[PDB]
This record gives C-alpha cells, structure tokens and sequence, in this order.
RNA sequence: UUCAUCUAGACAGCCGGACGGUGGCCAUGGAAGUCGGAAUCCGCUAAGGAGUGUGUAACAACUCACCGGCCGAAUGAACUA
C-alpha cells in the first residue's frame, strides 16, 4: 500500500488512459483515431478496465 | 528441560504453573519463536541448530514449514523473587513450567484453535511489522475472546523490516504505532463490562519483540532495565515515561512532552535514541563489512563477546550479537511470569461459560474454588495421535481434583443428562501420561488446571467428551463453536474388497479429529465432508494410510434428483396388458406441495384407525370427510408421499386384485421412469379396470403387471418436472467486503432470504437458499470473492421446486436428464405416446 | 434568441420602477439551503444571477427614468445578481451572510486555510478508527468513547483539501466548502 | 404505516418513541387513497386513478415539507400525479 | 450540400452550482441523483434529467445536461464525393 494522493498521480499517468480496439495500442483519455497508422485512425476506442 | 523428572514437584505447586496458545497467521513466525523459548530448555539440540520447529512430530510439516495441530512444553525458569511479584498472585516458587500448546491460522482449520482456546489459559497472538494485523489473526484471535482470555499481542520479526525495508527512525515507529493501536482498538470489539480491561499497553511490559532467525525478542523492560541499571533510578519511572515525549540530549536534560526546540528545530524520537540506536548502530554497522567499529562498539556495550566467535564474519558476527545481549528466555518468558495468571485465578470465570447447570452443586464451589481434594471430573477435546495405527492421546484437563492413574470414572456423552441409561459409560483408565514437544513423560497425580495425555478412553468419546463421577452433574459444553461444517467429497476404494478398511478407516477418522464430518447419503453412499478444500488434502491425503491401509478415489457426490408432477395428468390414460386381461382408465390429481413437508413429521404417522387420519385431512389438508371411503394403504416403504384413491366404479372390484396392485406400483414410486428414481406428491385416479374371471385364472405375475403402463403414463402425461433440493445455508462476515456475497450468489442461482444487524458490526451473517446442483465449491470460490474473512454454514432444510422442462432435451433439466442418464446408464428417455397411450 | 427574449422580460419586469438594486457576484455556492435563503426569502426578492448580458445589462437601460443604469459594462466578469427592496437594508445582511451551511469539498478540491486540531471529544462508538492510517493519528479508545492522543496536522499551506486524509476531516466538523453569499456592490435607487 | 421506505420523525433523546410521519411523499398517498393502500399492493400494480376526491388538499401544507412557499396548493398537484404515479387527483396537468 | 449557434458575447479551456418538492410511483428484504416495470412532474430558478457515467450489498463521496465568470471571436453536427 502507498498513500492514495499519490496513487492519484501514478495511475493517471500509466494506467487510466484509453486503448484502441483494432490494434490496442494505449490512447489518451479523449481520443477518436488510433494514431498508429495500421489500424487507419478507427473511431473505436473504449476506456482501459478498471484498477483491479 | 533440567527438570527431567522434577516435573512432579512443578505441577503440584498449582501457582507456578501456567500454560498459554500462541495462535496466528500461516508463513508467520510461530513455530520458531516457540523453539527460542524452549531454547531455554535444555532439549532442543542446543549449540546451536536454530530451526527446530517442535510442532514437526510428523512429515508434512518440514517441508513445508506449516502447522495442523501441537502438543504441549515442559520447562522451568530461573530468575530472582523481586522480578515475580509485579503479579497480583501469591505465588510463592520460583521455578515456573510453561506447559505450552497452540494451534495454527489457516482459515480452512480454525474450528481447532477452539479445542486448544476454549482449553488454554492465556491468548498470545503473533503479528508481523512489515503486514500488521493480517485478516485472520483477528477473525480467530476473536474466535474465541468471549470466553475471557487474556489476549497479550507478541510481534516478531523487527529484521526483515530492519535489513530489507531500509527503516529509518520514524517510520518503524510509525509500525509498532499504527500496528499495535489497530490491533488493540479490536479487541474492545466484545471486551466485558469490568474484565474487559485488556486493551494492550505498550509502556507495561506487553508487546515483546524481536526475530526468529536471529532468535531474539524484548519489551521495554529489559531494555530498560538493564539499562535502568546506568543512567538513573528507577525502571517504572523511566520506563513509564517513555515512547513519546521526548528527552533533548545535546546540551541538557530537560524532558519536556513537545516537538519544538527553544530555536525551533524538531527534537527527535524518544525511542529510538533511548532504547533501539544500538540496532540501526549494531546492524547497519555490521552489514557493510567493517572491522574498525564493531571492537570498539562491543566496548560500547557489555564487554565481551566470547571466544572463537570474533571472526566469523558473514551472518555470524551479525547471528550472535544480540544473542549475546539478552535471549527470548529472560524476556518474553519473564513477560510471560509477570503478566499472565495462574489456573486458580484465571479459572474463577472459566467454568460459568462451560458449566450448563446453574450456579448451584458442590461443582460451583470445587471448580470455582478448582479444589484438588474434590471429584474427579474433565473435559476432552482433541485427539492427538502417537506412531501405531492410532491408539490416540486424549487430550484432557482437569477442572477439579487430583486425577490418579488407575482409577475408576463414569464417561458421558456429548449431549447427555444422567437421568437415563443409555450412552453413559463405566470403565477405568489404563495410563496418565504428560508430553512435551513429541515426547511423552507418563504421571501419576495432578491438581486441577492441567492439561494431560489420558491413555486409552479414546474408545468411549466422539470428538469431545466429560468423565464424571459425581452423578447429580450435567456435561460441559460444545458452544457451538465455529466456522465450516461445511463441505462434502465423493469417497470410493478401488477393487471392490476393502470396503471394511474403509468403513472401520472412517469411523476411526471421525474420532481422530473433531473438525471434519463424515455421514452417509440418500443411498448409504460414502461421502466425507470437510472443512475446506487443503485441510480434505492434508487429511484426506493420508487417509491413505496411518488411518486406512488402502489407497482410494475422489469424485464429486451426486446429488438426489427426485420426481414430481404437479397439474392434472391431461389425458385419461389407457393400458392394455401385454396379455389381453384387462384395461385401464385414469387421471391422476397431482396434490399440493403442502404434503412435501407435512408427510414426514409428527402430524400424520399412517396405518392408523381410519377416521382419525380423516380428522387430520378433512381439518388440516382440505380433503373432504369422504376420505375415509377413499384410501386403503400405499406405497412405498410405508412411508412414502401418497394416500391411494378410489376412482373406480363401487359395484364389486379391488378385493381381489388390490394384493397384487398396491404390490406392483412400488416401482414406479420407490423407482421412476422419466429420470430413473421416485417421486412425490403423487396421485392417480384408477377409474377403471377388468377381472373378467375368478381367483384361480388370476394371481402373482399376471396382476403385478397392471401399472405396467399405467401411472407411469399417467404420471408422465401432464408437465413432468425433475425435482431439486436447495440448501439454507448461512454465511457471516463484517461489512467491509459483503460486496461479493450477494454477487456471488447471484452468479450461482442462489436465493438472498434475509440479513440481520448485531450490537457492533462485525458478524453480519446471511441466509440465503442455494441449490445443491450448483453447491460444490461454492465455499472456494466465497473466499475468492472475499479474500478470506467471510465463514459458510450449511444446512439441508427442504425440497423446492424445478421448472426447466426435463421430458425435452433442451433446458437445464434436459441436460442435467441427459448426461445423468449417460451415468445412470441407460438410453434415451422414451418419447411414446404410442408406448403408454395403447389407442383402445 | 427568442427564448433569450425572456431573459428580458424578467430583467424589464424588475427594472422599472422599484427602490433598491444589490449585485452579488457568487461564482461559489452551495445552492440547496442558500434557496432555502430563497424560501426564507420567498417573496422577498426574486435573484437574477442570469446570463451573459453583463454587456446588456447596462446598454438596455435606453428608458433612462433612472439614468444610473449604465454601472456594469467595465464589469464584464463576475457572476452577478440582482435582488431589491424597498426596505432598509442593513437588516437582511445580517442573516444573508449567515448562510455559512457547509459540506466537505470535492473529494479533492481548493482549500480555504490551514486548520489546526486540537484533541476534542465527539463520543461515538469505534468506527473508522482502524482507519486512520492514511494520516496517522494516534487516537486511542477509552470509555466506549474516541479521545485523541496527540496533535497532528491535517492540512497545510500550498495543498489543498485530500481524499486520504481529509475524507475524515468532517467528522471533526469544520466548514472549509462554503464561499457563502459575499457582497461587491450596494446602491440605493 | 407504508410500502414505501418510509422516512419517520422522531429523534432519540430520553424517553422520546413515537412514529409520527412527516407528511412526505408516498405518506399523503396513503391517508387520501382508499383504505386499501396499506393493502392490495403485494402483486398489484395500479397507475389508476382520476375522481377529483379533495379540493381541500392544503390541510397538509404546513405538514408538507415547504418547498414553493407563498401559494396555498398550485405547485403540488402537479408534483403529485407524476411523483404520485398512483393517480392524479385533479384535472389540472398531466 | 443540409440543418443550426453567435462579438446582444456563441465554441473549447479553467473557476461554480449541479436543489426544494422527494431518499419521485410501483417494484424491490432493500433498488435512496444515477438498479428492473411503465409513465415523465412543478417552485427555486442561473440551474437540475426521475438525472450522462463511476459509487455502498441498500446509503453517503465523485462527472456533466442547464446556465452563470474568464477572453475575444467565428464555430457545431449530420452528411456528400
Ligand atoms: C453436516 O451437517 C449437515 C449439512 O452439511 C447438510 O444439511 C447435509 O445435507 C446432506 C443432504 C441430506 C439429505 C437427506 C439425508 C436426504 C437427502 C440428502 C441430500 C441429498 O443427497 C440433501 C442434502 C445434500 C446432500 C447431498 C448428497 C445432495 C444430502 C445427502 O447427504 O445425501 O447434511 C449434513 C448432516
Ligand atoms: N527473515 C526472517 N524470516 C523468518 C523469521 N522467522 C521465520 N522466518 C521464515 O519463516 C519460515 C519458517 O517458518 P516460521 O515462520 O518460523 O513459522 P510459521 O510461519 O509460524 C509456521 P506456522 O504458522 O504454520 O506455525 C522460513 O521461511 C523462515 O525464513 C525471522 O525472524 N526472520
Ligand atoms: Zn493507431
């Protein structure tokens, strides 16, 4: 366990981002194309599941 | 021990005795710290050998490095009269034996730290620094504290923390800090009114602690009693003000209680400047290697080190420094002799609890007195083994007078009261031995508040026991101890000829140990239950032999489908015989499920006179009064769920044909035909049928045909439906996690019934219906979904009803039909309608 | 435009003819009991913390019965409303400003100032005081009753309000998350 | 009493046990409907109801937990009828 | 291309409410602002949906819809090739 504050700034910046649903690539929180170029920029994203 | 064999002398001065049970979690530091304080003894292999792990008396526990079960300590302790009467007790020796048992973690096993709880006379319970309380050293710590113990907490291993964990000044302090008031703020969870007074202090010598490896523990006493010797006077006062306040020491003495500096910078730690810079000092002087400061520090405090052990370097000159500043003997032992009482003293509010009379014989004042001079009566709980077949120990303690060795007392039962003669036993006692850590030391005499070996009774008892012989007294009790009844396992031998190794190997299993239960099925099967999944591995394991002598198989247990039909049987169905004799009409009235649970119990017994069973229908059911004209005798076995018609035309018939009809439907109500077995709740209505001769052209295998086609058709012509139990079962745990129970019973088909509150919060149990089909590991996968602390109980109650449609193979019903017939071993269920339904 | 044609109206309807004019600039509030000040105030002034019309709520005074109109077009920030009365004032700032009614922040959020603790009673049953790890307070149980060991500080200048240690910072009871009804401006006709 | 979770008024202070009702939201439902209110709501369900039953509803509304303030019975009938989804009560809004 | 929004201050951005009725009706052991069944509501309003999404097993703690302030303007969707 470490202090929560602080679980607020690693999880931000590692965990809960966004993910691509053609290629799963990792995406930021709002994004509408998957910006590796393979899967052509789809509009199908959904959020990263939830912490444990 | 060098009391070898003044072990006499000991037990007789009844206050220097004392006897504790060190319980806590599994990978955990118990089995070690207990070989420190026989350490002390002289025993173990002393010079050196550190791991001796006493609780071994068996494989299966070296290499592991676990615990099932451990037998008791001799031992006695030297020190000076002026460090024992910190106790309130009289007490007048100075040797004192710490006959020590415990009993392990493992949620799986603790119903066995009760046999060993409800038995002890102290509770010392173990916590880590680096995990604090984990979640079941307080769930089985609190299983039992209403009883009362005396719950003294005794943390270990300071070294993984002091080495590993790079811990600096503050925040170890910050360990013991949040560690110790989170466990000690739980266990005022149920403290009494007036004794509940044992809320753990630091600052009065309680909370000892140190390393197993390293083989080490102290309080505050000893480190500042010791210390107390330089610096001041005296060891109360410095070791009472303490812990928090602090002292300055670069310039003066002052010993204020802020934080701030007359300039304004922070003080320090009063502990661990006073008290513990020799660790960080020691240890981290030691483990980079240097030789320059580790002579001169040793110079530092209490010349000398001894011998050849300067220059062994490398885990040597780190293993035996602090060994040589104080051992676990004169510090955990003397916290042990200073607080924790004797029998005669503990024992004043033991037996109110364990006492089912009321507060009335000659017991309530030889058991409250706990006299030596007074009847001989015991209590028996656990059953530990020796390297036969098993001829087991029973482990016993006397409550009250001197128990002698060949000598003559009654026995009782589990739930028994004197009055009758049935289940109360009169024989003697072959031997009064004692044991040690997995010796044995036979006795003669003991007073009362000593638990012993007793040789030979095991035959006489069934996983408890009382052995009285004042015969006015009542048996103490069971309690209704604790977790997991719980879970049941399919049991087979191969090759089909040791079946009475197995049942003499089971029905020794059961009187071997009291946690695990063993019953038979609907079809006098074997099935064993359990505790859990590991405790039926570690047991069940071995059962292939040291309890049985022939290896086995494991399958998971069938479950009792059962029959029903319940709407009203939609044809008026026809059977002609397979020889032309006769024909039958019918239409079966499938009755309420009001006779499921009202063809059992003590309302209706039949074959009664026949008008008094028609008050019980015509006033109880909603049957009419005419019932008496209706019914003769049924099937099956007597018992079974119907009460027979009469539908048929009443001119002459069933006077001669009724031996070989009520004869011929035993199958199919013993037997059925859909699915294979019987069925409840059940009526057909014969309206019609045919002797179209006399008694001599009829008879036996002519007429026990005549259901041939006939209720089985009729039975099966409406829905059919299969028919399923479903338990009521029950499953406590404080509302931190419920979050997974209600969930878990949703992905299981199971049914929330209620949930109930209790003065605090933890113990919030649950009932909830929970069909058998679907029951297996239901109590793994509970775990998995709680994390441990959440304890199943589980019951049979009733029979409920199914409606996926069983006569189609589609639905759940219809698989359950399928592949269950695969195992039944016959083929498919017949479709018909031209079988059964002969168009005439 | 049209529907914003109605925001007109109930800022003509209030203009005409009446004694006082009151601006509050209120970007915070907690609105459930400061409309309960509405319902103290039921009748009394109906608020119109409205629109964007900053600029128009000064050019749209072209009827000019009161000239003094034009006050607000070098005031196009703040969130303003209008409330008025022909009453003595100096009454209604008395309980106006007393709507200091409370809560915790957002799990999170701004902090006002920094709160010292002192060791005071509350007297519950043990709750959460196996959980006071995240702060770590040495806090000890006594009586049946939660007494306080030692003062430790729960917030600090620079920070702000927590999630780990000041979700149990209102069961001390202090009012950080107010910015209650605060005056800018007061003119009579 | 109530099928709805019902909210009571009564603080615990020294001899103080009486379950009065506030006058909340499904607890004027069960005084103005009929007597089966507190009945016939175990399989039921019933979103009837348009006999104009009461023109003196306002009796409550120094019970009925004051929201509008300064008119006698405007704001709450059609509160209710949609928030009471029982019936209507009035021929007012719907 | 079509339908829209605005320098009467639009859009994004951060600061702010995000209610009273009313923990709305049935249902539900319980389903309290966010969980199934229909409907579908006024006062405060600047705003509030039977609430956009997390949240306890039912609560309590979080995010907007709406419109307040930021500063000065052109943006928003659906489409079409
Ligand atoms: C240990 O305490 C209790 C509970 O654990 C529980 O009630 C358990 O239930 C076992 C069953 C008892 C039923 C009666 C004996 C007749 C039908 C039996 C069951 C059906 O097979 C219903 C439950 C579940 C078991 C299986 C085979 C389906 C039963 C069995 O033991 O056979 O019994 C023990 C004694
Ligand atoms: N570093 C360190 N490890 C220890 C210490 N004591 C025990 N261990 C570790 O624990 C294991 C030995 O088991 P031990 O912990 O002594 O007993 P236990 O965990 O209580 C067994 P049970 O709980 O079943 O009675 C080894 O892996 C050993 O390294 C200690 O003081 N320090
Ligand atoms: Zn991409």
């Amino acid at each position: 366990i470490i202090e929560p504050s602080l679980k607020a700034l690693a999880s931000k910046y590692n965990c809960d981002k966004s993910v691509c649903r053609k290629c799963y690539a990792r995406l930021p929180p709002r994004a509408t194309n998957c910006r590796k170029r393979k899967c052509g920029h789809t509009n199908q994203l959904r959020p990263k599941k939830k912490l444990k | 021990a060098f009391t070898v064999d003044q072990m006499r002398s000991l037990m007789d001065k009844v206050t220097n005795v004392r006897n504790m049970s060190v319980i806590a979690h599994v990978d955990h530091g118990k089995s070690t710290l207990t070989d420190s304080l026989v350490q002390r003894a002289g025993i173990i292999s002393a010079a050196k050998a550190g791991e001796a792990r006493f609780t071994d008396t068996r494989k299966d526990e070296q290499e592991r490095g676990i615990t099932i079960k451990s037998t008791a300590i001799s031992l006695y302790s030297e020190m000076s009269d002026e460090d024992v009467k910190e106790i309130k007790q009289k007490t007048d020796g100075n040797s004192f034996l710490i006959n020590l048992i415990d009993s392990p973690g493992h949620v799986d096993f603790s119903s066995e730290v009760t046999a060993a709880l409800r038995v002890t006379d102290g509770a010392l319970v173990v916590v880590d620094t680096i995990e604090g309380v984990c979640v079941q050293t307080e769930t089985v710590l609190r299983q039992a504290l209403g009883e009362r113990i005396k719950p003294v907490v005794v943390i270990n291993k300071v070294d993984r923390a002091l080495l590993e964990l790079q811990v600096s000044k503050e925040d170890l302090y910050q360990t013991f800090a949040r560690t110790v008031e989170s466990v000690n703020v739980i266990v005022s969870t149920y403290a009494d009114e007036v004794l509940g007074d044992v809320q753990v202090y630091p600052a009065r010598g309680t909370v000892a602690f140190g390393s197993g490896l390293h083989g080490w523990a102290f309080t505050i006493r000893q480190f500042a009693t010791r210390y107390a010797k330089k610096f001041g006077v005296d060891k109360a006062k410095m070791m009472d003000r303490l812990w928090g306040d602090s002292f300055f020491n670069p310039k003066t003495k002052k010993w204020t209680n802020k934080d701030t500096d007359a300039e304004g910078k922070p003080l320090e730690r009063a502990f661990n400047m006073f008290i513990l810079d020799p660790i960080f000092r020691l240890f981290t002087a030691i483990m980079n290697f240097k030789k320059d400061e580790i002579p001169v520090l040793l110079e530092k405090l209490e010349i000398v080190l001894k011998g050849d052990e300067k220059d062994l370097e490398g885990k040597a000159l780190l293993k035996v420094v602090m060994r040589k500043f104080l051992p676990a003997a004169d510090a955990l032992l003397e916290m042990i002799v200073l607080h924790l009482p004797s029998p005669v003293t503990a024992q004043a509010y033991r037996a109110e609890q364990l006492y089912e009379g009321p507060a009335d014989d000659a017991n309530c004042i030889a058991i409250k007195n706990c006299d030596p001079k007074a009847d001989l009566m015991l209590y028996v709980s656990k059953m530990v083994p020796t390297s036969d077949k098993g001829r087991f120990y029973a482990f016993g303690r006397v409550f009250a007078g001197t128990v002698k060795s060949g000598q003559k007392v009654r026995i009782q039962g589990p739930n028994y009261v004197p009055g009758k003669k049935d289940d109360l036993f009169i024989k003697a006692i072959q031997r009064v031995v004692l044991m040690m850590g997995r010796f044995v030391e036979p006795i003669d005499d003991c007073p009362a508040g000593n638990i012993i070996g007793l040789v030979g009774i095991d035959q006489f008892l069934l996983k408890t026991g009382t052995l009285t012989t004042s015969e006015t007294a009542h048996n103490m009790k069971v309690m209704k101890f604790s977790v997991s009844p719980v879970v049941q396992v399919a049991v087979e031998v191969k090759n089909a000829n040791d079946l009475p190794k197995l049942v003499e190997g089971l029905k020794r299993l059961s009187k071997s140990d009291p946690c695990v239960l063993t019953y038979m099925s609907e079809s006098g099967e074997h099935i064993v239950a359990g505790t859990g999944e590991l405790h039926l591995e570690i047991c069940l394991q071995d059962l292939e032999h040291d309890h049985a002598g022939v290896p086995l198989k494991i399958s998971p247990p069938v479950v009792a489908y059962r029959e029903t039909v319940e709407s009203e049987s939609s044809q008026t169905a026809l059977s002609k015989s397979p020889n032309k004799h006769n024909r039958i009409y019918l239409k079966a009235e499938p009755i309420d499920e009001e006779v499921s649970l009202a063809i059992e119990n003590g309302i209706i017994n039949p074959r009664d006179d026949f008008k008094a069973r028609a008050r019980i229908m015509a006033d109880d059911y909603g049957w009419d009064v005419t019932d008496a004209r209706k019914i003769w005798c049924f099937g099956p076995d007597g018992n079974g769920p119907n009460l027979v018609i009469d539908q048929t035309k009443a001119v002459q018939y069933l006077h001669e044909i009724k031996d070989s009809v009520v004869a011929a439907f035993q199958w199919a109500t013993k037997e059925g035909p859909i699915f294979g077995e019987e069925m409840r709740s059940v009526r057909v209505n014969i309206l019609d049928v045919t002797l179209h001769a006399d008694a001599i052209h009829r008879g036996g295998g002519q007429i026990i045909p005549t259901m041939r086609r006939a209720t089985y058709a009729g039975f099966l012509l409406a829905d059919p439906k299969i028919q399923e139990p479903v338990f009521l079962v029950e499953i406590q745990c404080p509302e931190q996690a419920v979050g997974g129970i209600y969930s878990v019973l949703n992905k299981k088909r199971g049914q929330v019934v209620s949930e109930e509150q209790r003065p605090g919060t933890p113990l919030f149990t649950v009932k909830a219906y929970l069909p058998v089909n679907e029951s297996f590991g239901f109590t793994g996968e509970l775990r998995q979904a709680t994390g441990g602390q959440a304890f199943p109980q589980m019951v049979f109650d009733h029979w409920s009803t199914l409606g996926s449609d069983p006569l189609d193979p589609t639905s759940k019903a219809g698989e359950i039909v399928l592949a269950a017939r695969k195992r039944h071993g016959m083929k498919e269920e017949v479709p018909g309608w031209q079988e059964y339904y002969d168009k005439l | 435009r049209e529907k914003k044609a109605e925001y007109f109206a109930k800022l003509r309807e209030y203009l005409e003819e009446y004694k006082s004019l009151f601006v509050v600039g209120v970007d915070n509030v907690s609105s459930q009991q400061m409309h309960e000040v509405r319902k103290e105030l039921r009748g009394r002034a109906v608020v119109l913390m409205g629109k964007n019309t900053m600029v128009r709520r000064a050019i749209r005074g072209f009827l000019s019965d009161l000239p003094d109109f034009e006050k607000l077009l070098p005031f196009v920030k703040g969130n303003v409303g209008f409330v008025f009365t022909n009453e003595p004032l100096t009454e209604i700032k008395n309980v106006i400003v007393s709507n200091r009614v409370a809560a915790p922040a957002r799990a999170g959020a701004v902090a006002p100032e920094d709160i010292w603790v002192r060791a005071v009673n509350t007297g519950m049953e043990p709750g959460k005081t196996s959980f006071f790890q995240a702060l770590g307070v040495p806090t000890k149980i006594a009586r049946g009753t939660i007494e306080i060991v030692s003062d430790v500080k729960v917030v600090d200048a620079g920070n702000k309000v927590g999630q780990s240690e000041a979700s149990l910072l209102n069961l001390l009871n202090i009012s950080p998350f107010t910015f209650g009804l605060t005056v800018v401006q007061v003119y009579d006709n | 009493k109530g099928i709805k979770v019902t909210v009571q008024l009564k603080i615990q202070n020294r001899q103080a046990a009486a379950s009065v009702v506030p006058s909340a939201s499904s607890l004027v439902i069960t005084a103005l409907k009929e007597p089966p209110r507190d009945r016939k709501k175990d399989k039921n369900v019933k979103h009837s109801g348009n006999i104009q039953l009461d023109e003196i509803i306002e009796i409550a509304r120094q019970m009925r937990d004051k929201s509008f303030g300064r008119t006698l019975a405007s704001v709450t009938k059609e509160i209710l009828g949609t928030a009471q989804s029982v019936g209507c009560r009035v021929d007012f809004k719907n």
